């Protein structure tokens, strides 16, 4: 339901950036960079859910999901 | 297929067929007035109640 307040401590909104390689085929894997937006504290031991990756043409090209590695 | 769309730039109409919101906020007021006036009045009077003898012919 709407209206009810929700206070969360384990969720952080992030932006995901990636580099599309030349001559790319479907099924291949690329590395991504995950950067926190808002006022989160740290991303230590986090897990990224499904994320569409779009270019400047507003069309999808890759789906991202995995575990974030922080040096600490 | 769509062209290049910026991320941070505001939603602006850029081609034929895009939409825009117009807020009709018109308020025009004007007036004018003028007037003029003129007046003139005059009155003269002279009398002679008792005329003496030496002025009686005049």
């Amino acid at each position: 339901p709407t209206g009810t307040n929700m206070q969360l401590k384990n969720v952080a909104a992030v932006m995901v950036t990636a580099s599309y390689p030349p001559f790319a085929r479907q099924g291949q894997t690329i590395d991504v960079v995950v950067s926190s937006m808002g006022n989160a504290k740290s991303l230590r031991g986090g897990t990224l859910l499904m994320t569409p990756l779009k270019g400047v043409d507003s069309q999808v090209y890759a789906l991202a999901q995995g575990n974030i590695l922080v040096g600490g | 297929n769509y062209g290049y769309q910026p991320l941070f730039e505001d939603r602006r109409p850029r081609n034929i067929g895009d939409t825009l919101t117009i807020v009709l906020q018109e308020n025009v007021s004007a007036s004018k007035s003028s007037s003029a006036n003129a007046s003139r009045d005059g009155k003269t009077s002279f009398g002679f109640d008792t005329v003496p003898r030496y002025l009686q012919g005049l």
